[PDB]
């Protein structure tokens, strides 16, 4: 007579399980119409001026086709080497000086690797 | 927070792999490693040098390469993520949900090892638990914040009485006389290398009674991944201390199986080379047991509490196997199963004679149950052992030199394991099993019962026969 | 009989003990031989 | 006695219903709030 | 100092490079959070560090510094009460710093710098002072803790502190030649404490239970070791002794075992009373608690420390009970520490050398004359854990050729509930022949013999059973069945001692010997009486051998009275018979 009770949680913790879907939806969509705005060409010099710290020493720099024109003068600046990749897609990526470590940092590993970590904050907030 | 990715793969053979340009990696670490196909594969860094660092693969090897294989840093310290909402919730070894339901959202992240228990900090076990069981409520009872295995064999019904208990577990506040409200109780049940049939067995028999409502299950199953095993103990008690210690929860652990445990740890030592030990277990099998058994207690100043009942099969009845003897070594006690009692039908099968309670002592007696329990569990141990003593002097000389007090024990004897350790399914309280007791202590002649005193007997010497 | 059969199971368990020694030991010295053949260069 | 499920099958469709419609009215927030903390 | 940096970590394990002048077995720093480790192998610019803490997190290139000295502990006022780790930490300040948990990284002092002392100087100006003699004297508890010199050190007073309230770090006497003498001084751990003279034992360690006082009785200075399998009462034997022996100071060591049994102590033993002075036990008692969970190679630094601490309580002028709750945990870390070097085991994968270390070990009991000039003693009682209870295990056999006493436990007396379980025909004591005159002198000047009677007795019901075990009993004579009666009296009513019972769990040297009489007397007027053709089915129905089997449970102050009135109810009962 009880499992009245564990239908109501069920339905509960799925009904907030869709809604975090759809935030994620949201979320995902916000992240990838960037490059429709004018903070785009300034959140890619920021991701390219880390990427190019985090590594003691760079060899070269793999940016974006799209992404270049906008790090050009720093990549210049940096005195790194400019290589392109269509494959490349919301970010750029790094290439140590021996050529065995690389350090990507495109906006779409960060959503992953930072949602696990935010989902409880926007839970508590949004609720 | 950016990603490193490592592609100085220099060695692969069997579990390990050496990447030579990683210095930045800490020893312990959890990374991923991914192929050239895209998929991805769980690690632990065992020993990181200038050269190179070792990293042990979760899973096989299969399909991976120097050229295309590609490493990259998860943690450096294997976090769970845990909530108050995982209650009723069904996961797996690796802490990922199996239900169906959407996984939880962490409150906290917290390390899986933990950390040691400050003596200091601790305080002394005092309260008792009601299992339902008679033979461990009044001669081996179990005491919040204990450690107390089960003993069993091959075909011995082990998981039969680890449901029974977790579906009976109370702690029956109003006999503390205290007043106080009922704590919150839950079960924290971690299953390791359990086959497809019991894991139905084991979620039938959660789901028909509703005790699933306040419990939260670990299942491994035997088929899965070696180290989610090892891990899957950890796991558990990380929930459950967490549970007690910021929710004042009462929290009982059962293990199902420490036998597989050990096979696991035993495989994954040996696949990096340790010193093996007695029978190929590593030589460090008691540290490894010891982390994960001294993790249960009760902390001064907190209400909450953490108990464990590990299950484990003893290879052969040998109660000298390394299993059980490090096993020994590190709980209070120990309640050993008995083929005799089972060949004869009886369950629990639980033998009196060679179990045990260490703690005990402070968890029964006046405020705590009722007055008379220390006097009549010695006198049910002491005239069990006088009759079976019995039992042995007539199988040898014969019947017929008997006296009558030593037929009157050997009829105690079988009247005792008919009624007292058989019980069947029932889920018999404190107060029905002490009455029970006397009731067949009334059996024996009033002056016989030389370890309880005047003021008990008369007051619960009822001289009646069993009402069941 | 009982007592002599946990006589012969402990003497096997001894004299498996003893051969595990041995196969330990003798894996190290075939070890160290590769690793000074190698090393020496 | 055996249609006790069905009022409380009707309960957790309000329940639900009513956290979704308690959702959908401050999803944009806590979408600007992720956006905030993911961007550099 | 030599300052390097991590080049490899493996385990507990460490090897740093960069560190070219480290010395041996000093003391290093490893990381950024200075985890405290020490050097046992030396190669090239390289050194080996095993670390006594948790190396988890740590990175390759961190800082690693060495210290100059190897590992030392404090001696000073301030130790009694205390309950320390392995490398001599307050664990009561550690919880008051980081919460309930034990975190790695911690620094602390082992003495408080706080506590002012109430110091009373015993030396003038211009005296000529040398290692191990009395500075001054400071109350502990109701001790009178003495400051001594540093063992070795020499010169002539200069400057002494007058009578005051002082810090343990204040110089209280200065030497001529500068050096400042202050109320603790530090020594290295793996350093035996120098002493005049050893002396032979022979007064008794009165540990408290029958058994082990009356039939394998331990000397002061003496060594014992209690080896037994899981739940056969090692620890429960170790609590008791700590609790009712005749030592001045119990320093008791916690190598490897669980948690509760340290929190146990400090629950209860300052609720209970010192036997030999008023106040409570715990001013007797220094902890050295290291259990299960906690970092591996701490083990071997507990039970330094723990030796050092009670070598230096001896050099003060007390006797000192030392007790090792398993020697086998630490064993274990040899072990370990063993293969994580790739050294050639000898047997069960133990180091070649463990015999060395455990003979090291334990050759520091016994009974001195001080540097000082004055009488001091350590006795050591040692646990062993075999594995299945293998009594042929490394660690049983090498403590067996050390020790003067061995105290057997079984498993089969355990599982039945038999405490204190001794196995009496197993066990052996080597100092029972040189206490015969102290017995003599102040238990009975008959004792001696009572006790071979009591063991020929024993022997004789053991040699009986498997007879009574073929045959069966009823086929015996009288003679031999009031033999094996008697000997189940002496096994259930003089060898079984309850150690949570109010009355049970102390016995005085006087009541064993006042039930052991009985017992004789008892056996004597029994024996006249089956010679007499009385039937032993009536003597066993006798009811002065319910007078005999409760004796034990008498307390000390009634016993006297109740011993001359169970010797006249013995003796008339078997006149009234004729
Ligand atoms: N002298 C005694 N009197 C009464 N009970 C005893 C006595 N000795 C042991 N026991 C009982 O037996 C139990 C086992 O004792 P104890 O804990 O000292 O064993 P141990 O040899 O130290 O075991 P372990 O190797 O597992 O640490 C005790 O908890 C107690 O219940
Ligand atoms: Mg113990």
């Amino acid at each position: 007579e009880s499992a009245g009770e564990l239908l109501v949680a069920t339905a509960r913790t799925q009904a907030r399980g869709e809604v975090l879907e759809e935030v994620r939806r949201r979320v995902r969509e916000a992240l990838e119409a960037l490059p429709q705005k004018p903070e785009w060409p300034e959140v890619v010099r920021k991701l390219a001026l880390e990427a190019l710290e985090a590594l003691p020493g760079a060899k070269a720099l793999v940016a974006n086709p799209e992404d270049l024109p906008h790090l050009e003068a720093l990549a210049r600046e940096r005195g790194v080497e400019l290589q392109a990749e269509p494959a490349l897609r919301l970010g750029v990526r790094a290439v140590g000086a021996e050529g065995k470590t690389q350090v990507e940092n495109s906006l779409l590993a960060r959503l992953d690797r930072a949602w696990d970590a935010l989902s409880s904050k926007v839970a508590q907030a949004l609720w | 927070l950016l990603k490193k990715e490592y592609t100085g793969i220099t060695y692969i053979s069997g579990p390990l792999l050496f990447v030579e340009n990683a210095k930045d990696l800490a020893y312990g670490a959890i990374v991923d490693i991914k192929d050239g196909t895209g998929r991805v594969r769980g690690g632990q860094v065992i020993e990181v040098s200038e050269e190179y660092a070792v990293i042990q693969v979760f899973e096989e090897t299969t399909g991976l390469d120097l050229a295309t294989t590609s490493v990259s840093l998860v943690e450096d310290v294997a976090r769970l993520g845990v909530s108050k909402e995982m209650l009723g919730r069904r996961f797996n070894g690796i802490g990922k949900p199996i239900d169906g339901l959407p996984p939880i959202t962490p409150e906290k992240r917290l390390p899986i090892t933990g950390l040691p228990l400050n003596p200091v900090a601790r305080r002394k076990p005092e309260q008792f638990i009601q299992t339902g069981i008679s033979t461990i409520d009044v001669m081996n009872t179990l005491v919040r914040g204990q450690k107390l295995p089960i003993f069993s064999g091959s075909g011995l019904p082990a998981n039969e009485i680890a449901a029974q208990i977790a579906r009976q577990a109370t702690v029956r506040p109003d006999l503390s006389g205290e007043g106080e409200k009922e704590e919150p109780f839950a079960v924290v049940f971690a299953a390791m290398g359990i086959t497809q049939r019991e894991l139905s067995y084991f979620i039938q028999e959660f789901e028909r009674t509703g005790a699933l409502s306040r419990s939260v299950l670990f299942l491994n199953k035997a088929d899965d991944p070696t180290i989610e095993r090892i891990l899957t103990p950890r796991m558990a008690l990380t929930v459950a201390e967490y549970l007690a210690f910021e929710h004042d929860y009462h929290v009982l652990v059962i293990l199902t199986d420490m036998t597989n445990y050990c096979e696991a740890l035993r495989e994954i030592g040996a696949a990096r080379e340790e010193i093996p030990g007695r029978r190929g277990y590593p030589g460090y099998m008691y540290t490894d047991l010891a982390t994960i058994y001294e993790r249960a207690g009760v902390v001064e100043g907190k209400k909450g509490s953490v108990t464990q009942i590990p299950i484990l099969s003893m290879p052969d009845d040998d109660r000298t196997h390394p299993i059980p003897d490090l096993t020994g070594y590190i709980t209070e006690g120990q309640i050993q199963l008995s083929r005799e009692l089972h060949r004869k039908g009886i369950y629990p099968p639980i033998d009196p004679l060679p179990s045990l309670s260490r703690l005990m002592n402070n968890g029964v007696g006046k405020g705590k149950t009722r007055e008379d329990h220390k006097q009549v569990s010695d006198q049910l141990y002491s005239a069990y052992a006088n009759g079976v003593d019995i039992r042995k002097l007539v199988a040898i000389i014969g019947e017929d030199a008997l006296t009558e007090n030593d037929r009157r024990y050997l009829q105690f004897a079988d009247a005792f394991e008919r009624f007292f350790i058989n019980q069947g399914q029932q889920n018999r309280s404190i107060e029905e099993s002490l009455q029970i007791a006397w009731a067949l202590l009334s059996m024996l002649p009033q002056g016989e019962l030389k370890r309880i005193s005047k003021d008990h007997i008369g007051k619960y010497y009822g001289q009646k026969l069993e009402e069941i | 009989i009982p007592g002599i059969r946990a006589q012969i199971r402990f003497i096997q368990q001894v004299l498996e003990q003893r051969e595990r020694e041995d196969t330990f030991r003798l894996k190290r010295i075939k070890g160290k031989i590769e690793a000074r053949e190698a090393e020496e260069e | 006695t055996e249609a006790l499920l069905a009022r409380y099958r009707e309960r957790a469709e309000a329940e639900a219903k009513a956290v979704r419609e308690k959702a959908m009215a401050r999803l944009d927030e806590a979408v600007a709030l992720v956006l905030k903390e993911v961007l550099p | 100092m030599i300052q390097g940096v991590i080049q490899k970590i493996a385990g507990p394990a460490v090897i740093a490079k960069g560190m070219l002048g480290a010395r041996m077995y000093d003391i290093c720093k490893v990381g950024e959070e200075g985890l405290v480790g020490e050097i046992i192998r030396l190669d090239g610019d390289t050194a080996f560090v095993q670390v006594y803490e948790d190396t988890s997190g740590l990175k390759v290139g961190e800082p690693v510094v060495s210290t100059g000295l190897p590992l030392a502990v404090e001696l000073g006022p301030g130790m009694l009460n205390g309950i320390y780790d392995g490398i001599q930490r307050p664990l009561e300040r550690i919880r008051e710093k980081t919460g309930i948990y034990i975190t790695r990284g911690v620094v602390v002092h082992a003495l408080d710098r706080e506590k002012k002392w109430a110091w009373t100087p015993m030396v003038k100006p211009g005296d000529e002072v040398r290692g191990g003699m009395v500075l001054g004297t400071v109350p502990e508890f109701g001790f009178t803790h003495k400051i001594l010199v540093p063992p070795d050190v020499r010169g002539r007073v200069k400057e002494v502190k007058p009578a005051g309230e002082y810090t343990v770090e204040e110089p209280v006497v200065v030497l001529e030649d500068g050096t400042e003498l202050k109320m603790y001084h530090t020594w290295p751990v793996r350093r035996a404490r120098p002493v005049q003279r050893k002396l032979d034992p022979n007064t008794p360690f009165l540990t408290g239970m029958r058994i082990l006082d009356v039939l394998f009785p331990v000397a002061m200075g003496g060594t014992a070791a209690i080896p037994g399998p899981f739940g056969a009462g090692k620890s429960v034997t170790q609590q008791s002794l700590a609790k009712w022996s005749n030592a001045d100071v119990v320093v008791y060591v916690g190598c490897g075992e669980r948690g509760n049994e340290m929190t146990d102590v400090l629950v209860e033993f300052p609720e209970l009373t010192d036997p030999k002075t008023g106040g409570p036990l715990m001013h007797r008692t220094v902890l050295i608690a290291n259990t299960s969970n906690m970092p591996v190679a701490a083990r071997e630094a507990s039970i330094y420390v723990g030796v050092t601490i009670a070598e230096y309580f001896r050099d003060q002028g007390f006797s000192v009970a030392l007790m090792a709750d398993s020697t086998s945990r630490w064993a274990e870390a040899l072990r370990e520490i063993s293969s994580r070097l790739e050294e050639m085991p000898a047997e069960e994968g133990y180091p070649p050398y463990l015999a060395a270390r455990l003979a090291a070990f334990y050759e520091r009991a016994g009974k001195v004359i001080t540097l000082g000039g004055e009488e001091g003693a350590v006795t050591i009682v040692g646990a062993v854990s075999p594995p299945g209870g293998d009594m042929s295990e490394p660690v049983t056999q090498s403590t067996l050729r050390i020790v003067g006493a061995f105290w057997r436990l079984d498993a089969s007396l355990a599982f039945r509930r038999h405490f204190p379980a001794i196995n009496w025909n197993g066990s052996y004591s080597l100092f029972t022949s040189a206490l015969d005159p102290w017995y003599r002198e102040n238990v009975a000047e008959d004792y001696p013999e009572l006790r071979d009677a009591i063991s020929e007795l024993l022997q004789r019901e053991a040699g009986l059973q498997e007879i009574v075990q073929l045959v069966g009993p009823d086929a015996l004579q009288d003679a031999e069945r009031l033999v094996i009666e008697v000997g189940r009296i002496i096994r259930e009513d003089f060898l079984q001692q309850n150690a949570y019972h109010e009355v049970d769990a102390y016995c005085s040297m006087k009541k064993a010997y006042g039930i052991m009489k009985m017992i004789l007397a008892f056996y004597k007027e029994a024996e006249a009486a089956i010679k007499r053709g009385v039937s032993i089915d009536e003597i066993l129905q006798l009811p002065v051998l319910e007078r005999i089997g409760r004796a034990r449970y008498v307390s000390e102050e009634e016993f006297p009275a109740y011993f001359e009135e169970a010797m006249k109810e013995i003796q008339g009962a078997f006149k009234a018979l004729a």
